[PDB]
C-alpha cells in the first residue's frame, strides 16, 4: 500500500530529478546567452516564460531568414522546453520547503487556475447551411494571401502578443490549457496528465489506497501491451486481462463510456509511445543488429550499446564508429571521472551545434538514445527528453485518413453540431486541475484554437491548408505520410512553431470520423 | 456379456445412428452421396469410420453446432465403442461389419433413395505420361488483362492437341504452329496475345492431373506394387460404369496421334502381363497415402472431394511410360491394414488426453478470467525481477556441447525419442493402459533442448546460412507422423507405437510455436528464447505480470475446454527450464561464446522468481481448477528442477555417447518429391527438337517485329 | 553473409574438398532447380496479391516502387531447408507456422 504515495515523490520530489533538471535549466539559460540571434534568469517564474516566449516568437518572426532558421527553429524548442521545465519545477520546488503532496500540487493548480461565447457558434451553424463544400477555411480573407505571402506563412502570426494570448485564453478558458503550455509532447503532457489526474482523485488513490497508481516514468519502463494494463489500473478500468488481439481492438468491445478525458489523453500517448517506440525500432536496422519490442529493456540497452561500441559498456554514442558511419564529423567535448552516457552534459552539447547537422541515421541514434534510459527509469534521459523535436513528432504520424482535409474538418463541424445541443450550462472558464474536460471543451476548444482570426492575419488552418492544397497540391491527408518527397519537407514545415503540433494534437483528437457519437479515445 | 447376434439395444443405434448423422452431415451441406464407406468389402474405410467417430466419444463441432439437425442431446458425452464392448462379449470383426453396413445402407436409403452406395475411391494422381501431357494441357503466362485481374489462361482443347502435337519445334513453336488450326476469333483473339507477349511475358505449358479413382483393397488386393495394380485396373477398363471411363478414351485418343511407336506398344500393353505401364516419376518416401482425417474435408485450399479417402501423395508420383525403369524401393509394395479386433484397435490409438474435453464438461468448472481491477489487489510488489549476477559454476555439469552439427541434432533427437518409445512400450508389456507420464514431458523437453540449439547456433554465427533448418520440431513432428510405417526402426509396423507416435507429434508441433511467436505489433523473426515467450503472453519476465500473463493465457485454453491446455502448461514451463538451461552451461563453460547471447537469454534466478511465482498461483483459489486438471493428465514432474535437468542432462549425455552413430543421413520431410530423372521424350524436348531449333537461326525478320 | 560463408566452408581446403563442395552444391541445385517444375504446375492465377503486384496502372506501379525498396533489408540472405516441409496439423493460432517469411504483417479482411 506504500507504493502509491513513494512512486508519487519521483513525479513529486525526487531530489535526483530535481537536480537533473537545474543541470538542464542551466544549460538553457547558458544557451540562451550565447545564441548568435542576440532573457530570463533562473528564479523567474512561469508566467515570467509564457510572457518571455511571446516575446521570442515576436522577436523570431520579424528576424526570420531562411538562413537563421536552424537558430530560430532551436530557440523555440528550447523556450518550450524552459517553459515546461519552469512549469516542472513548481511542485520540486515546494516540496522541498512544505513536504506535503497535496500542496505541492496545490502550486500546479494554483498557476493553471491563474484565479481572478454564445453568440459565435449562432453564427457559425448559420454559415455551414449556406454552405451546406470546401469554401469554409477558403473565406474571402484567404483570398489575398496565398502559400508563403510573408514570414508570417509559418508561425502563428505577424508577431502579436494580443494573438499569442488570445490562444492562451481561449485554451485556458476552454478546459484545455494543459495541452497548450506543453505541445503534445509524449512524456511532458504525460507527466502532468497523471498530475492532473492526481489531483482528481487524491483521496482514491492516496489516503484510501484504493485504486493502484503509477509514476509516468514507470509506465514507459513498460513493455508494449502492459502499458495499458498498467493504464487500466490507473483509471477505474475492468477488462479481461489477457488479451490475444491488438490493444485498438480489445478496447472497444468494453462499452468504454463516461470515461474521463484525462485518462483518454494518456491511452493516445500511450498508442503513440508504443508507435514512437517501433518506429525508432523499425528504421535503425543494420546487420548484426535487430531490436525488436518486445525486448527486455535491460537488455536494449544493452544490445544498442554493444552495438555502436563493441564494448558492452555504456559508451559516449557521438565519438563512436557507427554514429559516424553515415558521415565523418568531428569529436568535440571539453571534458574529454569516465564520462557516463547519458549526460545532459553531452547530450545538450550535441543538439545545440550538431543537430542541424545530422543526416537521418544520425538523427535517430540520438532518439534510440534517449528511447532507451526511458525504458530503465534513467531520470537522466528523462529529462534529455524534453529537448528532443522526436518526442513532439509523433503526431506527425497520427495522420492515417485518406479523406481529403476538408472531409476531417466536416467532423470536427459534426461534433460541434451535436455538441451544440449538449450544452448542459456547464461553465468551463478557467483550465483547473480538478476539473474534468467534456467533449465539448475538446470540440469547441480546437476549432476556437484553428480558426482564430486577428488583425485579418489567416489562422491555423488557412495557413496549414493553403500549404497543403497550393503549397503540395495535396488533396488526401493521408499522401503526407508516404512519399518521402513530401515528408521531409512537410516534418520542416510543422516544426517552425511547436503550435503547429499543438494544433495537429487538437485536431488529430477531434476529427475522428466517429467522434459524433463515441468518445475520445475509443 | 451377450454373445454378439446382430440384434442391437436401443441406447446403440442412437449413439450409431448420430454417428452417421455426423458424419454424412459433416460438410454442413447436408447429406452427402459420396460420403459412403463400404465396410464389407473395405476394412480400411471401416477402421477409419472406428477411429474418427465410433472410438471416440461423441462431440458436435462449432461449424455443425448452427445447422442444429439431428438430435444429439441424448448422445453428446457418449461413444459408440465403449458403450459396446461394455454390454456385448468381443466379437471377431466380420459379424460387426455386415452388423454396421446393415444399418448404414438403411441410412443411405432413408437418405438418397435407391442410389446405389459404391465404396470411397483411393485417387491417384496422373499429370504427365512419357514427359508428353496425358490430357489437352493449360498455358499460363504473366501477361495480365485490363478488363480482368486474372492472368491469360488458355486451355486447349482435344482437335487442337493434334496439332499441338505433331509440331517439331518447341513449346513456343508449338502454339505458333497451333495458331493456324484454331477457328474462333474469340480464341484466335486470345492466342494472339500470348504469343505477341513472349519476349516480355512468360509462357508455360502446364498439364491438368487426371485422378485414377480405385477402390484400393479390392483392386490391390492380389498384385504385387500398386505400379502393378493400376495396370491390372486399366487393362479392365479398356477392354470394356466405372468413373474411370475418361482416362482409357484419353489414351486411345492422344496415342492415335502418337501415330506408329506409342499406339503399337499400347496396344501390346494390353496383352502382356509382364508390361508396367504405371511408373513412379518421384523417389517415394513414407506415408504411401495420406489418410484424410475428416478436418481436411473442410479445408479450402485442399479443396477435396467427399469421395477422397486416399490419395497418393505430392511425395509419390505416377507417370505412364514405356521405356523407363522401376527401381529397387521398398515403399512401391502392397501394405494392407491388419484386420484386428475391436478391442484392440481402440487401444492402440485410446489416448486419455482426447477426453480433455469431457471432463471439463462434467467434472471442470470453467475459471472466469482476471480482471485488472482484481489484479491490482492479488499482487503486492511492482518492482522489476533484476540480477546480472555472475553465476558459480561449482553448482552446475556441462552436459552441453556446441560443436554438434544443427543436422546431426536433428538426427540424435529422433534416435533418442526413439528410444524412450522403445523402453516404453516393451518395459510395460503386461488392456486400458495409457501412455506414461514421462512421456509429453519427455517430447517436449527434448525437441525443445534442440530448437533451442538452433537459435544458440545461429546467434554464435557457427551455422551456415546456406542450410538454415528453420523449425528442429518440423522434423520432428514430420518423424513421428510416419516413424511406425518406416523402415530401419524398431517401431516398423508397431501397433503399441501408434499413439506414442501420434502423440509426439502434436506435442512437438506446440513447441516452436511457443518459441516463435512473431508479435502482434512487430511482424519479425527473430533469434531469442524468450522474445517467442514473451509475444505469447504479451508481457516481460522483468515484469510483474508476468506470473500471472502465463497462468493467464492457459485460462484461454481452459475455458474452451481445449486439449491444448496440457501441451501448451508442459510448453512454457520447460522454455524457462530452457533459458536457465544454456545460461548455466555458456556462462560457465563457454565464456566467450556467452557474451554474444547473455542479452538474448534469461538470468535463471529470475526464471526462479517466476517459477516460485507460478507454482504459488496453480494453488490460489481461482487457480484450483488449473492445477487438478493437469495433473489428472500428466504427472508433476515438471514443477521439480531436478528431475527435468536430468531428463536433460540424459539427453546431452546421449550426445556424447552416440555421436559414434552419427552418420545415419535425416529422413526427408519435404511436401515436394525426390526427382528421378527420366528419358527425354517430350515436345520440347525429343531429340529432334534440339537439331530443329538449330536448324533455322534467330531471323532478323522477327526480331524487327514485322 | 560471407564472412559466415568464410568462416564455415571455407574453413578447410584441399583439393578434395574442391571436388567435394561443388557436386554436394551440383546436386542441390539440381534440387533447387526441381523446384519450379514442381510449384508452377499447383499455381492458380486467382492470388488476391499476384494480381496485384503485375499491375500496370501508374497509380499502382508506384506504390509497389516504394514498397520494395523500403522493404528490401527486412529480407534476410538465409536459405532454409525445411521451407516446403510443412505442419499437417493446424492449430488456429498456430496456423503461421505453414508461411514461413521472414516479414509477416498480418492482413486482416475488413468487412
Amino acid at each position: 500500500d506504500n507504493d502509491n504515495i513513494e512512486q508519487l515523490k519521483s513525479m513529486i520530489g525526487n531530489d535526483e530529478l530535481h537536480k537533473n533538471l537545474t543541470i538542464l535549466e542551466k544549460l538553457i539559460l547558458e544557451s540562451l546567452e550565447k545564441d548568435k540571434l542576440k532573457i530570463p534568469t533562473v528564479q523567474s517564474t512561469f508566467h515570467d516564460i509564457v510572457k518571455y516566449e511571446h516575446l521570442i516568437k515576436e522577436q523570431s518572426i520579424e528576424i526570420y531568414n531562411s538562413d537563421i532558421s536552424d537558430k530560430i527553429k532551436k530557440k523555440i524548442f528550447i523556450v518550450r522546453t524552459l517553459k515546461t521545465i519552469k512549469l516542472m519545477l513548481i511542485p520540486l520546488n515546494s516540496y522541498k520547503q512544505n513536504n506535503d503532496l497535496k500542496s505541492a500540487l496545490e502550486e500546479l493548480n494554483n498557476v493553471f487556475t491563474n484565479k481572478e461565447h454564445g453568440t459565435f457558434f449562432r453564427k457559425l451553424l448559420t454559415h455551414v447551411r449556406t454552405i451546406k463544400n470546401k469554401g469554409e477555411t477558403l473565406i474571402l480573407g484567404d483570398n489575398k494571401i496565398d502559400v508563403m505571402n510573408s514570414n508570417d506563412f509559418f508561425f502563428t502570426t505577424n508577431s502579436n502578443v494580443k494573438f499569442m494570448e488570445n490562444l492562451d485564453d481561449i485554451t485556458n478558458q476552454y478546459g484545455l490549457g494543459l495541452i497548450n503550455h506543453l505541445g503534445p509532447h509524449l512524456i511532458a503532457l504525460g507527466h502532468f496528465t497523471v498530475l492532473k489526474l492526481a489531483l482528481k482523485n487524491y483521496k482514491n488513490y492516496f489516503e484510501a489506497k484504493s485504486i493502484k497508481f503509477f509514476s509516468w516514468q514507470k509506465i514507459l519502463e513498460f513493455s508494449m501491451s502492459d502499458r495499458f494494463k498498467v493504464l487500466d489500473m490507473m483509471c477505474d478500468h475492468e477488462s479481461v486481462y489477457y488479451s490475444e488481439k491488438k490493444r485498438r481492438k480489445t478496447y472497444l468491445k468494453v462499452d468504454r463510456s463516461n470515461t474521463s478525458m484525462e485518462c483518454n489523453i494518456l491511452e493516445y500517448l500511450l498508442h503513440y509511445f508504443n508507435k514512437y517506440q517501433l518506429e525508432i525500432i523499425k528504421t535503425t536496422q543494420d546487420t548484426d543488429f535487430d531490436l525488436h519490442g518486445m525486448m527486455e529493456h535491460k537488455y536494449i540497452k544493452d544490445y544498442f550499446f554493444s552495438f555502436m561500441c563493441n564494448d558492452p559498456k555504456e559508451c559516449i554514442i557521438y565519438h563512436t564508429n557507427q554514429f559516424k558511419k553515415e558521415a565523418n564529423e568531428e569529436n568535440t567535448f571539453p571534458e574529454q571521472r569516465q564520462i557516463s552516457a547519458f549526460n545532459l552534459y553531452l547530450n545538450y552539447y550535441y543538439f545545440m551545434k550538431r543537430y542541424s547537422s545530422y543526416g537521418v541515421k544520425k538523427t535517430l541514434y540520438v532518439h534510440l538514445l534517449n528511447l532507451t534510459g526511458l525504458l530503465n527509469y534513467d531520470t537522466r534521459a528523462y529529462v534529455t527528453s524534453l529537448y528532443l523535436p522526436g518526442y513532439y513528432n509523433a503526431v506527425e504520424m497520427s495522420f492515417t485518413e485518406e479523406k481529403e482535409f476538408s472531409k476531417l474538418f466536416e467532423s470536427l463541424i459534426q461534433c460541434i453540431e451535436k455538441c451544440h445541443s449538449d450544452q448542459a450550462r456547464q461553465i468551463s472558464k478557467d483550465s483547473n486541475l480538478l476539473n474534468n474536460i467534456t467533449k465539448c471543451d475538446l470540440c469547441k476548444g480546437a476549432f476556437l484554437y484553428a480558426n482564430m482570426k486577428f488583425d485579418e492575419v489567416p489562422s491555423m488552418l488557412q495557413k496549414f491548408y493553403v500549404y497543403l492544397t497550393k503549397g503540395l497540391k495535396i488533396q488526401k491527408v493521408s499522401s503526407l505520410i508516404k512519399t518521402l518527397d513530401i515528408y521531409q519537407d512537410y516534418s520542416n514545415y510543422l516544426s517552425h512553431d511547436i503550435n503547429w503540433y499543438t494544433f495537429l494534437f487538437l485536431f488529430r483528437l477531434t476529427s475522428f470520423k466517429e467522434i459524433a457519437k463515441k468518445n475520445v479515445a475509443e | 456379456k451377450d454373445v454378439f447376434a446382430g440384434f442391437v439395444t436401443k441406447k446403440l443405434k442412437t449413439l450409431l445412428d448420430c454417428n452417421f448423422a455426423l458424419y454424412y452431415n459433416f460438410k454442413g451441406n447436408g447429406p452427402d452421396a459420396g460420403s459412403f464407406l463400404d465396410f464389407v468389402d473395405e476394412p480400411e474405410q471401416f477402421y477409419w469410420f472406428v477411429e474418427h467417430f465410433l472410438s471416440v466419444k461423441f462431440r458436435v463441432p462449432k461449424h455443425l453446432k448452427d445447422k442444429n439437425i439431428h438430435n444429439f442431446t441424448p448422445c453428446l458425452n457418449r461413444s459408440w465403442v465403449s458403450e459396446f464392448l461394455k454390454e456385448y462379449e468381443e466379437p471377431f470383426v466380420n459379424p460387426v461389419m455386415k452388423f454396421l453396413d446393415k444399418e448404414q445402407r438403411l441410412f443411405f436409403t432413408y437418405n438418397f433413395g435407391d442410389v446405389e452406395p459404391q465404396g470411397k475411391y483411393t485417387y491417384f494422381p496422373v499429370k504427365e505420361f512419357h514427359k508428353y501431357c496425358i490430357l489437352p494441357p493449360l498455358i499460363k503466362t504473366n501477361i495480365k488483362d485490363g478488363e480482368s485481374g486474372e492472368f491469360l489462361k488458355y486451355q486447349l482443347n482435344k482437335e487442337e492437341y493434334k496439332v499441338f502435337l505433331s509440331s517439331v519445334g518447341s513449346q513456343m513453336t508449338a502454339i505458333k504452329n497451333l495458331y493456324s488450326t484454331v477457328e474462333d476469333e474469340q480464341r484466335k483473339q486470345l492466342l494472339k496475345v500470348i504469343i505477341e507477349n513472349e519476349s516480355t511475358n512468360d509462357i508455360s505449358v502446364q498439364c491438368p492431373t487426371y485422378n485414377i479413382k480405385l477402390h484400393y483393397t479390392k483392386e490391390c488386393a492380389n498384385s504385387n506394387n500398386i505400379l502393378k495394380c493400376i495396370d491390372e485396373f486399366l487393362r479392365k477398363t479398356c477392354e470394356k460404369k466405372h468413373p474411370s471411363a475418361d482416362l482409357c478414351e484419353h489414351l486411345q485418343f492422344l496415342f492415335e496421334s502418337l501415330k506408329n511407336p506409342y499406339l503399337d506398344n499400347f496396344k501390346k500393353f494390353m496383352t502382356n502381363s509382364d508390361f508396367t505401364l504405371i511408373k513412379p516419376q518421384s523417389v517415394w518416401n513414407v506415408p504411401i497415402f495420406d489418410i484424410y482425417k475428416p478436418k481436411n474435408y473442410l479445408d479450402s485450399v485442399q479443396n477435396l472431394d467427399t469421395e477422397c479417402f486416399k490419395k497418393l501423395n505430392s511425395k509419390n508420383l505416377i507417370f505412364l511410360s514405356f521405356h523407363d525403369d522401376i527401381p529397387n524401393n521398398p515403399y512401391y509394395n502392397v501394405e494392407l491394414q491388419e484386420i484386428v479386433k475391436l478391442s484392440t484397435y481402440t487401444y492402440s490409438i485410446f489416448d486419455k488426453l482426447y477426453n480433455f474435453f469431457f471432463v471439463f464438461k462434467k467434472s471442470g468448472a470453467p475459471i472466469s478470467p482476471v480482471s485488472v481491477k482484481e489484479l491490482s489487489h492479488n499482487i503486492t510488489d511492482f518492482s522489476f525481477k533484476e540480477d546480472n549476477s555472475e553465476i558459480q559454476c561449482q553448482n552446475v555439469r556441462k552436459s552441453l556441447d556446441l560443436e554438434v552439427d544443427v543436422e546431426t541434432m536433428k538426427g540424435i533427437a529422433a534416435e533418442k525419442l526413439c528410444k524412450i518409445i522403445e523402453k516404453f512400450i516393451l518395459t510395460k508389456d503386461d488392456e486400458k493402459s495409457d501412455i506414461h507420464r514421462g512421456f509429453r514431458i519427455l517430447c517436449i523437453l527434448i525437441s525443445t533442448h534442440v530448437e533451442a540449439y538452433n537459435i544458440v547456433r545461429q546467434l554464435l554465427n557457427m551455422e551456415s546460412m546456406i542450410s538454415l533448418t528453420r523449425y528442429t520440431s518440423l522434423y520432428i513432428h514430420k518423424f513421428f507422423k510416419s516413424v511406425t510405417l518406416l523402415k530401419g526402426n524398431f517401431l516398423y509396423k508397431n501397433n503399441k507405437a501408434i499413439r506414442y507416435s501420434r502423440a509426439c507429434s502434436k506435442a512437438s508441433l506446440h513447441v516452436p510455436s511457443v518459441l516463435y511467436r512473431r508479435n502482434i505489433y512487430i511482424p519479425e523473426t527473430f533469434l531469442s528464447l524468450y522474445l517467442g515467450l514473451s509475444n505469447l503472453v504479451s508481457s516481460n519476465p522483468s515484469s510483474p505480470f508476468f506470473e500471472y500473463a502465463i497462468i493467464e493465457f492457459l485460462v484461454t485454453y481452459y475455458n474452451k475446454g481445449s486439449e491444448k491446455f496440457v501441451l501448451y502448461f508442459i510448453s512454457i514451463i520447460s522454455v524457462l527450464y530452457i533459458n536457465e538451461y544454456y545460461y548455466e552451461q555458456l556462462s560457465c563453460f563457454y565464456p566467450k561464446e556467452f557474451e554474444l547471447i547473455k542479452s538474448r537469454m534469461i538470468h535463471p534466478n529470475i526464471v526462479d522468481r517466476i517459477l516460485k511465482g507460478i507454482d504459488n498461483l496453480m494453488k490460489s483459489t481461482r487457480y484450483d481448477k488449473m492445477r487438478t486438471m493437469y495433473l489428472d493428465f500428466e504427472s508433476s514432474d515438471i514443477f521439480s528442477r531436478e528431475k527435468v535437468f536430468t531428463a536433460l542432462y540424459n539427453f546431452d549425455s546421449f550426445i556424447k555417447t552416440n555421436e559414434q552413430l552419427k552418420k545415419k543421413n535425416l529422413e526427408e520431410i519435404s511436401e515436394i518429391p525426390v526427382q528421378l530423372e527420366t528419358s527425354n521424350d517430350g515436345i520440347g524436348y525429343r531429340k529432334q527438337d534440339v537439331l530443329y531449333e538449330t536448324d533455322k537461326p534467330q531471323t532478323m525478320d522477327e526480331a524487327s517485329y514485322e | 553473409y560471407f564472412i559466415n560463408y568464410a568462416i564455415i566452408k571455407l574453413k578447410e581446403i584441399t583439393s578434395d574438398l574442391l571436388i567435394k563442395y561443388e557436386r554436394e552444391a551440383y546436386l542441390s541445385m539440381k534440387k533447387y532447380g526441381y523446384l519450379g517444375e514442381v510449384i508452377a504446375a499447383r499455381l492458380s492465377p486467382k492470388d488476391k496479391i499476384m494480381n496485384y503486384v503485375h499491375e500496370t496502372n501508374e497509380d499502382i506501379m508506384s506504390n509497389l516502387r516504394r514498397y520494395d525498396m523500403e522493404n528490401a533489408f527486412k529480407n534476410k540472405m538465409s536459405t532454409y531447408v525445411d521451407d516446403f516441409a510443412f505442419f499437417d496439423d493446424c492449430g488456429k493460432n498456430e496456423q503461421f507456422l505453414n508461411e514461413r517469411c521472414d516479414y509477416c504483417p498480418v492482413i486482416e479482411e475488413v468487412e
